[PDB]
RNA sequence: AGAGCACUGAUAGGGCUAGGGGGCCCACCAGCCUACCAAACCCUGUCAAACUCCGAAGGGUCCCAGGUGGAGCCUGGGAGUGAGGGCGCGAGCGAUAACGUCCGCGUCCGAGCGCGGGAACAACCGAGACCGCCAGCUAAGGCCCCCAAGUCUGGGCUAAGUGGUAAAGGAUGUGGCGCCGCGAAGACAGCCAGGAGGUUGGCUUAGAAGCAGCCAUCCUUUAAAGAGUGCGUAAUAGCUCACUGGUCGAGUGGCGCCGCGCCGAAAAUGAUCGGGGCCUAAGCCCAGCGCCGAAGCUGCGGGUCUGGGGGAUGACCCCA
RNA sequence: UCGCCUCCUAAAAGGUAACGGAGGCGCCCAAAGGUCCCCUCAGGCGGGACGGAAAUCCGCCGGAGAGCGCAAGGGUAGAA
RNA sequence: CAUCGAUCAACGGAUAAAAGUUACCCCGGGGAUAACAGGCUGAUCUCCCCCGAGCGUCCACAGCGGCGGGGAGGUUUGGC
RNA sequence: UCCCCCGUGCCCAUAGCGGCGUGGAACCACCCGUUCCCAUUCCGAACACGGAAGUGAAACGCGCCAGCGCCGAUGGUACUGGGCGGGCGACCGCCUGGGAGAGUAGGUCGGUGCGGGGG
């Protein structure tokens, strides 16, 4: 069902979990090894509006600022069942441009 | 049956598994010493009890040929005897019950039992019940 | 007494030294070979990695450990650290 | 803690390899030869090993 | 009914196994005791008691416990008994075995047949309160063909079952005779 | 190994049930019973080198520690060996034969045909022989004589020479145990008396009165007799079976188990555990002290090798 | 029969012999190669114009009993 | 440097090029290896028995002993 | 520090199957529409976008049962190192270490770390 999970796992660390609901996106960076979340980024658990496309491209914009204070840098995605198209396009394509 | 071909042999080691006790029947055979009983002791066990009560009883045999013989006739030595010219043969060990049966007294079974078991080439001793059920 | 003569059986094919190599706790190097399998009974884990012939080598330098992941399956790691 | 001694009674012959090669590991080349050491759990191995052809005695 | 046992400790089971007496252990939900009997004061009584009858242990602790047997480690080859598993009863509830006395003789019986008792004892769902003797059966409207599964039963008071409905429990089969050979040896 | 049936296949019984066998609906083409053959599935109880839901003792490898052993490692000079064999074990082949063979572990002969027991007997048992001594301790095994050492002590066992070689099987050999029946109201064995009518039970035949076969699983007078345990009969009649009574007078019978024996058991030069010969123990089971014993160990002496030690030293002197 | 492959004999490290027991290879794939993405079987029950024990469909049950070119074994749907 | 000509299949491949007979025979050795026997076994053979289904006018045993089972001898055919 | 929900990670069936009740404030799912990105070897079934008419029925998480399933001792046994004994034979027995399998009582409708939201 998940594989890019394991794909991931493989390399590297630090997980970018996104899990997105019919009106919610919430995209972390958790790392294994130690098994622990980070940069906890979401909308609808932070408060940001609701035009879904065009709100996952602040969110995405949210890690960056929140992350490169402490020590991040390493891209790492996890897409989940989702497919790189719409929202997890702008989710991300905001990351490294943040 | 369908089986396969031939099997090696299997050196009768610790008398025991080969091993029960009296089931669904009322008395039974059983093995001193082991052998390979052969599908050709068993019928000729079975028909003897039958004979000595004719209309009557219900014999339970428990054990079955499921184990290959393996004669070469007369020749050298090259490949493996085909054989099974007597066909079949039952790991027996002791312990084990061989027969029992159920239908009638003692007087009328004490025999049959002791009957068939002169067709064994292995001591037995007939086995009364006791209701030791596990 | 002249007689018959053949069968088929005789044919057989030759040994493949089938079996793990370095075990839990060894010291092993760079590149080494840790299980020699056929197919994925042991499956590489922290620092291993297979190719073709599902070859567990360690990648980098350190001690070999096994833990059972039972249902995920056996996995060989390396702790390379000292 | 009172040390190990041993004596020996019996010969290697119709004994295995290993048998053999502890005595040596407790040094015991002869008849009635005398090798008395520190009871030690990793040496009284062999002791428990050829149980059969060495007298064992407390000291 | 009554039996005198005793405790088994430290030692070696093979020993005392030996000059007559026999091995065994209790358990209950909170007490597990390593213990010793007497064989032939075993072998006396449980001919008839077996699985079944009131089982007690007046040991020397001058205690005296309603028990009963649940496993016999008999010795395969030998016929002898060789270890005792003995379980502490108290008030709840208890699977356990009882006797199928068969009533009568059938009909199948008198045009050729024979009974086949296939299970004289049934694992049921009751009380130590409450210990049924056996669960008696009108065992002869039956005919050469006709069984009797755990369906076709009346049970007793407070007592339930454990098994299936859709077991069996006895049959009367044909016979055998010497005229049917024919269909043996030589086919 | 073991054990188990959850996969692979095998199997006895029962059960319910897809299909078919007998029999009606006798044909729309389906249906119901079934001491019939039968798979799916379940319980009962199982089989397996190429089945394993499990799983050892052991086995291999790295770390740590003991371990100085003719350990281990490296370099180079030189060889020989590459037909092996026996025994214990785990398998395959073979006939769960072969003093037959092919493998694995280990052991020993080969190289220990050098010693002691095994009468003899390369590898079964003990035990590594540097030499000497008319010294002592011992292992195997042994203690009446050849033949060195108890006709040793206590407790049982067997009357065959078991010992001093073999079975399935039979038994009234003998000893020990446990499970019970009977019996002073009188029991086991003997002896005397009685032992019958219904009834020649039903089927069965030339016949079946109990004695051919099948079947059920009656009523009585009497203190007590059973549709009869054998002979006898062709069927019969006759005896005797248990059962009642008296006699009678100090006990009896049945089941199974083990410890040791009996028969079974017939071969070719002359026969025998090696021989004599043996509470006839000098045999078997157990317990105890004692004794003989091999080149093994110890004692003294001698040789030689490795290593250390004494000498400002050749040599000699010490110890392992 | 002579080379190579899979299981047992192989006595739970490797390896092991016998004119022991059972089976294969001397090919092949421009896609059967790599990367990214979607999907997950056989079988069974019950309905379904053909056919019909077994055709494509549908609902349920279905953890691997299907498939992975060819012998067998290991592996494997958390994919190969 | 890359690559080609293999049932060199007797597949570590003597040559690029190779089948038989000999009782007219010879030589060097081998019981490391076959016939005759000596030895092990004893599958078969001969003899013997155990149970007892039945035959034998009635009745297992005067004499016969289905299906089976266990033995002695080492005279046959064989195996080593 | 705790309870619920969501994402997730570990221990790997004392998490699973089946049944039963609950949960809708936020949570998430079902749900409306396919105009645009995207897409189905037909199909907005799924992937996807836009979103508030309806709901917790489904699916999902949480609590109870123990029928199946699983986990499962102690005890004893088979077996086996290693030493030894008996039978010619198939095989058996003794001692010291190791100790199963299955079967019994019993247990089980999971445990836990991180972050985020709401209590
Ligand atoms: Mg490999
Ligand atoms: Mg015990
Ligand atoms: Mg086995
Ligand atoms: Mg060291
Ligand atoms: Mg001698
Ligand atoms: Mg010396
Ligand atoms: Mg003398
Ligand atoms: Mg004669
Ligand atoms: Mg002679
Ligand atoms: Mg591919
Ligand atoms: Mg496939
Ligand atoms: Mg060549
Ligand atoms: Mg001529
Ligand atoms: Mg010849
Ligand atoms: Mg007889
Ligand atoms: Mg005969
Ligand atoms: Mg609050």
């Amino acid at each position: 069902k998940f594989r890019v999970r394991n794909r991931i796992k493989r390399t590297g660390r630090l997980r970018l979990s996104v899990f997105r609901s019919l009106k919610h996106i919430y995209a972390q960076i958790i790392d294994d090894e130690k098994g622990v979340t980070l940069v906890s980024a979401s909308s609808l658990a932070l408060k940001l509006k609701g035009n879904k496309t065009e709100v996952a491209r602040q969110v995405g914009r949210a890690l960056a600022e929140k992350a490169l204070a402490l020590g991040i840098k390493q891209v790492a995605f996890d897409r989940g069942p989702y497919k790189y198209h719409g929202r997890v396009k702008a989710l991300a394509e905001g990351a490294r441009e943040g | 049956r369908m089986k396969y071909r031939k099997q090696q042999r299997g050196r009768l080691k610790g008398a025991t598994k080969g091993g029960d006790y009296v089931a669904f029947g009322d008395f039974g055979l059983v093995a001193l010493e082991p052998a390979w009983i052969t599908a050709q002791q068993i019928e000729a066990a079975r028909v003897a009890m039958v004979r000595h009560f004719r209309r009557g009883g219900k014999i339970f045999i428990r054990i079955f040929p499921d184990k290959p013989y393996t004669k070469k006739p007369l020749e050298v030595r090259m490949g493996k005897g085909k054989g099974n010219v007597e066909g079949y043969v039952a790991v027996v060990k002791p312990g084990r019950v061989m027969f029992e049966v159920a239908g009638v007294t003692e007087e009328q079974a004490m025999e049959a039992l002791r009957i068939a078991g002169h067709k064994l080439p292995i001591k037995t001793k007939i086995v009364r019940r006791d209701a030791y059920d596990e | 007494k002249k007689g018959l003569g053949s069968t088929r059986n005789g044919r057989d094919s030759q040994a493949k030294r089938l079996g793990v190599k370095r075990y839990e706790g060894q010291v092993v190097r760079a590149g080494n070979i840790l299980v020699r399998q056929r197919g994925t009974r042991f499956k590489p884990g922290k620092n291993v990695g297979m190719g073709r012939d599902f070859t567990l080598f360690a990648l980098v330098d350190g001690v070999v450990e096994f833990q059972d992941r039972g249902r995920l399956g056996r996995y060989v790691h390396v702790r390379p650290l000292a | 803690m009172p040390r190990l001694k041993v004596k020996l009674v019996k010969s290697p012959i119709g004994y295995p390899k290993d048998q053999k090669a502890a005595l040596k590991a407790l040094g015991l080349r002869r008849l009635q030869q005398e090798r008395v050491l520190e009871d030690t759990p990793a040496i009284r191995g062999n002791v428990e090993k050829v149980a059969h052809l060495v007298r064992v005695e407390v000291v | 009914y009554r039996l005198k046992a005793y405790y088994r400790e430290g030692e070696k089971p093979s020993a005392l196994r030996r000059a007559g007496k026999l091995p065994g252990v209790m358990y209950n939900r909170h007490l597990n005791r390593k213990v010793y009997v007497d064989l032939v004061e075993f072998d006396k009584v449980f001919r008839q008691a077996s699985i079944h009858h009131v089982i007690v242990l007046e040991l020397p602790d001058g205690q005296s416990l309603p028990t009963l047997v649940r496993q016999v480690n008999l010795d395969k080859r030998r016929r002898r008994p060789e270890h005792v598993d003995f379980f502490v009863l108290s008030d709840e509830p208890v699977e356990m075995y009882v006797p199928l006395r068969f009533v009568g003789t059938p009909a199948g019986v008198r045009a050729g047949g024979v009974l086949q008792e296939i299970h004289r004892d049934i694992l049921v769902k009751v009380s130590p309160r409450n210990i049924p003797e056996f669960i008696e059966v009108d065992v002869s409207g039956l005919e050469i063909g006709d069984s009797l599964h755990a369906s076709d039963l009346k049970l007793p008071p407070g007592v339930e079952l454990a098994v299936s409905p859709e077991e069996t429990i006895a049959a009367v089969v044909p016979p055998e005779d010497v005229e049917k050979l024919a269909e043996e040896a030589a086919a």
